[PDB]
């Protein structure tokens, strides 16, 4: 197995329970229009 | 590895009748992995970015569909771009995709992005094409590259601290913003947990609270999710994909999630249209759509 392979394998099984112990120590809006990018269609 | 020539060729056959090829050298190909994957590894696997933004769902290999969005949205870097992911499988040129978008990535790392989705993942992608397409026309140590490549790709993005976007969707286990940074590169897709749901969950208006994923894996979640996330986090819209949508884009949970789906009659199969979503620098988003034949 290459180290590549390794640390692949390493990050995913670490990555499977990320804890949520995380310690330190503009407004959405929508056009009413749609574009219609072929209309020939 | 000359970048200009290479997006020159992709771009040769534009116009050309649509399913066209176009076939880089195998060197050209893995300079395209192997640079765009330290610039991955270089940036944040939580992305931070700023509008104005086109935003595109899934691809597929519909590179034809890749080149008539790009042409109404404006060639990079006329635009910047986020991609939601699903680059690859069931099309049928998941490669001239896949390579035309990490030469753009190289080309201008700072206004173009990818992200993850659940096909840029070799044990799904075996299985749906693009292994496939790289045993015919490469070999299949190249889908190996393209592999360690895809384990390096970023999994969200916040645009401008409002719009929350990710492949699949929201997960049980996503309380604060900095576990997402805690996610370790390169890496494969866990079958459950934090990163795993990011790529495979999906909204289900029958469900009150978390329920099971009839894809077998992951999650769905209700509209009550979807807002007490908006409001614990100060954001507006979670954008995603990763579902076909029968005019390219659909709203869920009164306009607080859209999905966006970019590859028009998807497989073959379905009568869908493809969405694009622009949004602009006060964040009003609009949607360009490409009608199925
Ligand atoms: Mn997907
Ligand atoms: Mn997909």
């Amino acid at each position: 197995e290459t180290e590549l392979d390794n640390l692949t394998e390493f990050n995913t099984a670490h990555n499977k329970r990320i804890s949520t112990l995380t310690i330190e120590e503009s407004r959405v809006t929508f056009s009413e229009d749609d574009e219609i990018i072929n209309p020939e269609d | 590895l000359n970048l200009d020539s290479i997006i020159g060729r992709l771009l040769e056959v534009q116009g050309s009748r649509p399913g066209k090829n176009v076939q880089l050298t195998e060197n050209e190909i893995r300079g395209l992995c192997l640079k765009s994957r330290e610039i991955f590894l270089s940036q944040p696997i939580l992305l931070e970015l700023e509008a104005p933004l086109k935003i595109c769902g899934d691809i597929h290999g519909q590179y034809y569909d890749l080149l008539r969005l790009f042409e109404y949205g404006g060639f990079p870097p006329e635009s910047n771009y986020l991609f939601l992911g699903d680059y690859v499988d069931r099309g049928k040129q998941s490669l001239e995709t896949i390579c035309l978008l990490l030469a753009y990535k190289i080309k201008y790392p700072e206004n173009f992005f990818l992200l993850r989705g659940n096909h840029e993942c070799a044990s799904i992608n075996r299985i749906y094409g693009f292994y496939d397409e790289c045993k015919r026309r490469y070999n299949i140590k190249l889908w190996k590259t393209f592999t360690d490549c895809f384990n390096c790709l970023p999994i969200a993005a916040i645009v401008d601290e409002k719009i929350f976007c990710c492949h699949g969707g929201l997960s049980p286990d996503l309380q604060s913003m900095e576990q997402i940074r805690r996610i370790m590169r390169p890496t494969d897709v866990p079958d459950q947990g934090l990163l795993c749901d990011l790529l495979w969950s999906d909204p289900d208006k029958d469900v009150q609270g978390w329920g099971e994923n009839d894809r077998g894996v992951s999650f769905t979640f209700g509209a009550e999710v979807v807002a007490k996330f908006l409001h614990k986090h100060d954001l507006d819209l979670i954008c995603r994909a990763h579902q076909v949508v029968e005019d390219g884009y659909e709203f869920f949970a009164k306009r607080q999630l859209v999905t966006l789906f970019s590859a028009p009659n998807y497989c073959g199969e379905f009568d869908n249209a493809g969405a694009m979503m622009s949004v602009d620098e006060t964040l009003m988003c609009s949607f360009q759509i490409l009608k199925p034949a």
